């Protein structure tokens, strides 16, 4: 149950479309996870500040080496890419709480 | 089964009775085994000219040092061995002497209170030794940043008027005060018509009235052609005093405008406005989550060490404003948001925050009377300012009639486009110029 | 208005129901929790949760956890967030304060009786189910330095901290504030351990002011599991006796010379309390000369300079500290301590008069009645009683106990202080302040 | 005065030199020529530009 | 790159006289220029946002 | 000793109506600010022309 | 305050600024008319007809 | 009589959300103020005393 | 003081004399935390005028002829030391000071009253000091004789 | 005398945006058009002024 609202996508089945898009996006070739490429607004920036030191420091190096790869216009070897199944959201739990906090704060103002 | 409104109705009603010479005997019956009784008199700095300024502080000091009946420390020894607490405070409009003891101890407490009032001794050695005492904490009071600033604010807000004098008075006036001035001050301001003897606790009103009839009957009123002197209005004066002293670490600044007065009904709406702005000083667990926008910003970026909103009420004037304590590089950053909050209520106040202010005012009145000691002060002081004493239920009726429209109208009448009085102390270099302060009273600048 | 000193009220013409007083309801739950609900029909309602989670219950490893736990209020919980708690409390005008002594930790909420149910949820969630998120605890950490700085600004608040440190090697010696090295070293794991161990039915009691018993009954006993076996406290303490002297160049010298006294509830503690007023432990007349104060009068002769002295009676559940606290100039610090100490020795030698005892009994009775006279003070009195003991004692019974103190017991209490092992804590300019061996 | 003023990384701070700049109190009238010179400069440009549209 | 190509189509057809082949192509290129940025591009971001579990 | 401070005499520069210390300053507050703003309003009117 | 409704507070804030916003638009209207003596506006005024 | 305030002994600091941090039970300081030497030290990094809720 | 107190053994030794003595010898070698900035030039002049006065001095030189030392030293004072509330004549008291700072390693110093220098009893303690071992002799050794 | 603390109380502090300004390492060639645009302005003004001396 993935891909498109239809039960079957254009290029057969539904789950493989997201897998196909992950390789098409190409941020795994740089050694970055999905949440390492997110837009840093006033919400995401706070949710980064709550990251544990072991996870925040890991994110820094993944970004640091990706810019080195982008500077040289290169990519990581085929064995060092971020697998689609092994990519996990290390920032979604923190984003959701800031979503919850901001929604309560915003709605409390209008009362 | 007992709602908030019903509980206010069940509060015992104050009983006020008048004596033959004009003494107002007031009490509130209760069930406590303890009680306090005190006498509130119309006296203070505002009633003293420049020549006898600070007599009340001098008089209050000698009040407990000896009477005609109990010379020396016998008056003090009677209270201490009895187990009672004796206290006395004096401000620019009132002075008081209240004693807290057991309910069964009421008959002796009233007898002592009459002796302090009618039979002050003022021994020649007592004045000389108390003169050096009064000259002592005057040096001490120089170190109180908050009290000095409010004295500065009073000096310039009501400059050239009796209300600008200090309760303690100038040091030179203290040195030159003699016994003749003190006894003249007593015989002019300590009269029955301008007096009220209040009490609260486990005491019957009949007992207090009879006790007052036994001891306070000797008090006299309408002494001479002066009889009961009348006050004169004091004119507020928009000004600014800046004692810049860089040695002191923090800056205390108080800015206020003329208030309505004691009897003006606009005090309720103004007290709701102050509750909305609130208070905060560097020790609240709320931090950035505090409901008051001024407190939330002041805590988010650490603007002030302290700040509070006050409404000082007098017979026909007042000092409605705020006082804040901050760094030497935060005066402009908070005076800008302090006045910005004032202009918000005058222009755009929402009903939700007025409801927060109304609830805050509701708790202030109910929780202030946490015993017999604050009740008698409320009973005694009201009978000198409001005339009658306002029941708590009546206060709720006036509070429930305040809304956003009232707050917007009331605030815009005393705050918007009015000349404020500014008092500073410490490192006030950053403190903005008065024209910058004055122009902050209005928005849109056009 | 009604139950603001005795928990039994005099008849006041039953009519209307709010204008009528009633008795007091005291119950103990099967799990050990204690509920003491009151209905004084006052406009304001006050609820307090009293816990045996004082600063003494911290061991050496987790010092300062109680201080951070005291500041830990108004933080995100499992039912209400930090924003919701701060906004929800202030919207109804209520207040939320945490009182913590060395033994107890009281969670008090004050509001109007119309919205006491809202204050119930914000109290249990804060007290029982805190999330203790790592970022929030880290952000609240620098407040420890700010709170300790202002609280230690008063010079006599620091001598008391050293007084217990010098007198004990154990629980009671822990200061009420996080140590200078622990600011930043506290972790959410320690806070969860402290909460889990020290928040239990057997060490908690719920006290209300203007609330029905079933309302309090239904909101008490949910998830209390284990006692405070983490360390130090929960397994008794012991008294040491020492001397701590700190110099800071201050103009005024604060000295506290105490000894070992008896614990609360014990009949010997009452002997010290009435002895505390024989020596004089606070002025009664503003700007008075303290004629009846034996300590102040004793030092009045000889010392003709500003000074201050009063008795000190710190009593606890397991032990106590009794002695005198003095303030004097460094030029004559030793004279004031020695003169005040010699006066106590005269009391121990039987040089006491019955009228002196009678006045002290009157001061003790009056001082106690006004202490519980206030609504806030009344809650603290019963709240600690429901923790130290298992039931409430009416003030009339307390007055009888004070009146049942023989004059011989006062002399014996004085002998215990004089002959005991002293514990001296001093501060200021200690050039002339004597040591323990110099009396 | 309305808020904490928030923001600030803009060109307004460059304009603090025209609003919040400290200045001596006893500055005499011989000093308006500094601002007068700026008035004269932008006046020549204003009239000069319209003159250059027909010259 | 469809927008860039369309912008080049607009540039190519701008310099040509208004006749029947360039009237049809001119309208289609112009209507696509606004349609891409206003509709297709914002819809493109929404589709991928769903495609990346967020 | 801070009570020894007294605001000096400003009666030399004081407006005639606020000269009296007994009379309240709120009676003429509308007109004291009215006259000063009248100058500003008349200056902007001239500059607008 | 009522159970966190949807935009009641901003409606109250808007109503406070409506009387001044309506009068502020007069400056934009009259000022623009004053700038270029617009023909069909300077016909209802009695003095400037 | 089982409390920390009735005996006027040890200390009991208070931390609040709508009130100031108040610490201190009875101990000798009032009688020192009458022979005034205790200068009420400056509010260097200090909050406002006596609180504000009444 | 901050750098000199980085070594945890310095703090204990300063506290050891504070705990043991009440008089002169209990004074720490570093300015107290409250005295930083409270020292005044008049105090320094008094300290010099009282203690920097010949009979408490001694001039020692290496590789310099005696007349050079003798001639340069004939310009000195004739004063002795003063009095002191906390420093003058030392008298042993004996106490106990305990400081907690959460450090991993615990430093403890338990001492009694020995004899002064010159006295034959001081030599007895000095040889007793090496009986118990007062410092390694072999790098990374197991201290068999200690 | 601190070589890093250069003639700061001058216009060089503004020029620190041209020398010590932090910039991303992975900047591609498409960013060069920012500096090219400034050169285009200077070139157009330089040739324009000399054109205006005969037009
Ligand atoms: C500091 C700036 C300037 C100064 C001091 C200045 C000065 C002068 C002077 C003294 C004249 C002689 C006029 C006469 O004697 O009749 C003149 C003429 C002229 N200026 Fe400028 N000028 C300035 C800026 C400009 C600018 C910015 C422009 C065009 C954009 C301009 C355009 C002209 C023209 C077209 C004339 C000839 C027309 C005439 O003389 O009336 N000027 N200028
Ligand atoms: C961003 C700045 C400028 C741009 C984009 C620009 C653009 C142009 C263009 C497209 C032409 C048409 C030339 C042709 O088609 O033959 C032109 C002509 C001209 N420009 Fe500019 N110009 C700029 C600045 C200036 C300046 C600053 C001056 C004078 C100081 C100037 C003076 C002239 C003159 C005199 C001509 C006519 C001579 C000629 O066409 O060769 N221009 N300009």
């Amino acid at each position: 149950m993935a891909g498109r609202p239809a039960v079957s996508a254009s290029s057969r089945w539904l789950e493989g479309i997201r897998k196909w898009y992950y390789n098409a996006a190409g941020f795994n070739k740089l050694g970055l996870m999905r949440d390492d490429t997110i837009h840093e607004n006033d919400d995401v920036k706070e949710a980064i500040r709550r990251l544990p030191e072991n996870l925040y420091d890991d994110r820094v190096f993944r970004i640091k080496r990706a810019l080195d790869l982008s500077m040289r216009q290169q990519i990581l070897p085929k064995e060092q890419w971020t697998k689609y199944e092994e990519d996990k959201s290390y920032l979604e739990p923190y984003l959701k709480e800031v979503i919850r906090e901001r929604k309560e704060r915003e709605e409390w103002a209008k009362k | 089964t007992a709602t908030y409104a019903q509980a206010l109705q069940s509060v015992p009603e104050t009983q006020v009775s008048q004596l033959d010479n004009g003494l107002r005997v007031a009490s509130e019956q209760s069930s406590q085994p303890t009680c306090t009784v005190g006498v509130w008199i119309d006296a203070g700095s505002r009633y003293e000219s420049e020549k006898n300024n600070g007599a009340g502080y001098f008089v209050e000091h000698l009040a407990f040092k000896g009477t005609k009946n109990r010379p020396g420390n016998a008056l003090e020894k009677e209270v201490e061995s009895m187990g009672a607490h004796l206290n006395a405070y004096s401000t620019r409009e009132h002075t008081a002497y209240y004693i807290k003891a057991l309910s069964k101890d009421l008959p002796k407490a009233v007898e002592l209170l009459a002796d302090i009032v009618q039979n002050c001794s003022l021994e020649d050695s007592q004045i000389e030794k108390e003169r050096d005492v009064i000259l002592q904490e005057l040096q001490e009071n120089d170190t109180s940043m908050r009290d000095v600033v409010f004295n500065y604010l009073h000096a310039t807000a009501f400059q050239g008027t009796p209300l600008a004098q200090s309760v303690e008075g100038p040091s030179e006036n203290v040195r030159k005060l003699s016994r003749a001035d003190l006894t003249e001050y007593l015989s002019r301001h300590y009269k029955a018509p301008r007096m009220v003897l209040a009490a609260a606790g486990g005491l019957e009103h009949r007992q207090l009235l009879d006790l007052a009839q036994k001891h306070f009957s000797g008090l006299s009123g309408t002494y001479d052609e002066d009889a009961v002197p009348t006050l004169s209005p004091c004119r507020f004066t928009g000004s600014q005093i800046c004692h810049r002293e860089d040695g002191l670490p923090l800056a205390h600044v108080a800015i206020a405008v003329e208030g309505p007065g004691w009897a003006h009904p606009d005090n309720v709406a103004l007290q709701v406005a102050n509750a909305i702005i609130g208070h905060y000083d560097c020790t609240y667990g709320g931090g950035a989550h505090l409901s008051s926008p001024l407190a939330s910003i002041a805590a988010t970026n650490k603007l002030c060490q302290s700040f509070q909103t006050f409404n000082i009420c007098y017979a026909d004037t007042g000092l409605l404003g705020a006082h804040f304590v901050c760094d030497h590089m935060s005066i402009d950053d908070m005076m800008f948001v302090l006045q910005g909050q004032w202009m918000r209520l005058c222009t755009s106040a929402t009903e939700s925050e007025v409801l927060r202010g109304k609830n805050l005012l509701r708790n202030a009145l109910v929780s202030h009377l946490d015993g017999t000691t604050p009740v008698c002060e409320d009973i005694g002081r009201s009978l000198l300012t409001y005339g009658r004493r306002i029941p708590l239920a009546e206060w709720e009726s006036r509070i429930a009639e305040v809304d956003a429209r009232v707050v917007r109208e009331v605030c815009s009448k005393y705050f918007y486009d009015q000349c404020p009085a500014v008092a500073g102390f410490g490192p006030i270099e950053q403190l903005p110029d008065y024209n910058r302060i004055r122009s902050g009273m209005f928005w849109l600048r056009f | 208005s009604l139950k603001v000193a005795p928990k039994v009220k005099a008849t006041e013409a039953p009519a209307g129901v709010p204008p009528h007083p009633q008795d007091l309801e005291f119950t103990r739950l099967p799990n050990g929790l204690v509920i003491a609900s009151l209905e004084n029909y006052a406009p304001a309602s006050r609820i307090g949760l009293f816990i045996k989670a004082g600063s003494r219950y911290e061991n050496s490893n987790n010092l300062g956890t109680s201080h951070l736990l005291r500041l830990a209020s108004s933080l995100t919980t499992k039912g209400a967030s930090s924003f919701k708690i701060t906004r929800g409390i202030e919207a109804v005008g209520g207040k939320l304060s945490v009182t913590s002594t060395r033994e107890n930790m009281a969670y008090t909420v004050e509001c109007l009786r119309d919205d006491v149910d809202i204050l119930m949820e914000f109290l249990l969630n804060v007290t029982t189910a805190p999330e203790f998120r790592r970022w929030e605890v880290a952000a609240l950490q620098p407040q420890l330095r700010i709170d300790k700085a202002v609280a230690l600004q008063n010079p006599q608040a620091h001598v008391i901290e050293n007084l217990h440190a010098a007198a004990y090697r154990n629980a009671l010696a822990n200061s009420l504030y996080c140590p200078d090295y622990r600011i930043g070293k506290v972790t959410p794991v320690e806070l969860h351990d402290y909460v889990q161990n020290h928040f239990t039915s057997a060490r908690m009691a719920l006290i209300g002011l203007g609330v029905s018993h079933p309302v309090l009954k239904q909101v008490a006993e949910q998830f209390l599991n284990i006692r405070g076996g983490l360390g130090l406290s929960g397994a008794k303490a012991k008294y040491h006796g020492g001397e701590i002297r700190e110099q800071n160049g201050d103009s005024l010298v604060h000295a506290a010379l105490v000894a070992e006294s008896a614990a609360i509830g014990s009949a010997e503690a009452n002997a010290f309390s009435v002895l505390q007023h024989v020596l004089g432990a606070g002025p009664h007349v503003k700007r008075g000369s303290n004629a009846t104060s034996s300590l102040y009068q004793a030092v009045a002769k000889g010392v003709h300079e500003p000074f201050d002295v009063s008795a000190f009676n710190a009593s606890y559940s397991d032990s106590g500290l009794f002695g005198f606290y003095t303030i004097s100039q460094a030029a004559s610090a030793g004279d004031v301590i020695k003169a005040a100490y010699n006066q106590v020795k005269t009391i121990a030698q039987g040089n006491l008069s019955n009228p002196d005892v009678q006045a002290a009994k009157n001061k003790l009775k009056a001082g106690y009645l006004m202490s519980v006279e206030s609504s806030e003070g009344f809650l603290d009195e019963v709240g600690s009683q429901a923790l130290a003991a298992g039931s409430y004692t009416p003030p009339s019974t307390v007055l009888q106990q004070i009146d049942a103190v023989a004059d011989a017991d006062v002399i014996n209490a004085a002998k215990k202080f004089v002959s005991g092992r002293k514990s001296m804590a001093a501060s200021g300019n200690l050039g002339h302040t004597p040591f323990i061996d110099e009396l | 005065m309305t808020n904490i003023r928030k923001s600030h990384p803009l060109m307004k701070i460059v304009n603090n030199a025209f609003i919040d700049l400290p200045a001596p109190s006893n500055i005499s009238s011989w000093w308006n020529f500094g601002s007068l010179l700026g008035i004269c400069l932008i006046l020549q440009i204003l009239t000069g530009l319209f003159l250059a549209m027909h010259y | 790159w469809a927008l860039v190509a369309d912008l080049l189509t607009l540039t190519w057809i701008g310099g040509q006289p208004v006749e029947h082949p360039y009237i049809t192509i001119g309208q289609l290129a112009s209507v696509l220029y606004f349609l891409l940025i206003l509709v297709l591009m914002p819809t493109a971001g929404t589709i991928e946002n769903k495609l990346l579990k967020w | 000793s801070h009570t020894d401070i007294k605001v000096p005499d400003f009666s030399d520069y004081r407006r005639p109506e606020v000269l009296d210390s007994t009379k309240s300053s709120k009676e003429s507050s509308e007109a004291r600010k009215g006259f000063s703003y009248l100058v500003t309003a008349t200056t902007t009117v001239g500059v607008a022309y | 305050m009522l159970t966190r409704f949807l935009g009641p507070r901003y409606r109250q804030l808007a109503r406070n600024w409506v009387p001044t916003a309506s009068l502020w638009g007069a400056v934009g209207a009259v000022g623009l008319v004053w700038a270029t003596d617009w023909r069909l506006i300077l016909d209802w005024v009695p003095y400037i007809n | 009589m089982l409390s920390v305030a009735a005996r006027s002994g040890p200390f009991a600091p208070v931390l609040s959300a709508t009130s100031r941090g108040v610490a201190g039970a009875l101990r000798p300081l009032v009688q020192a103020a009458v022979p005034a030497t205790s200068e009420s030290p400056v509010l260097d990094l200090k909050r406002s005393v006596l609180c504000r809720e009444s």
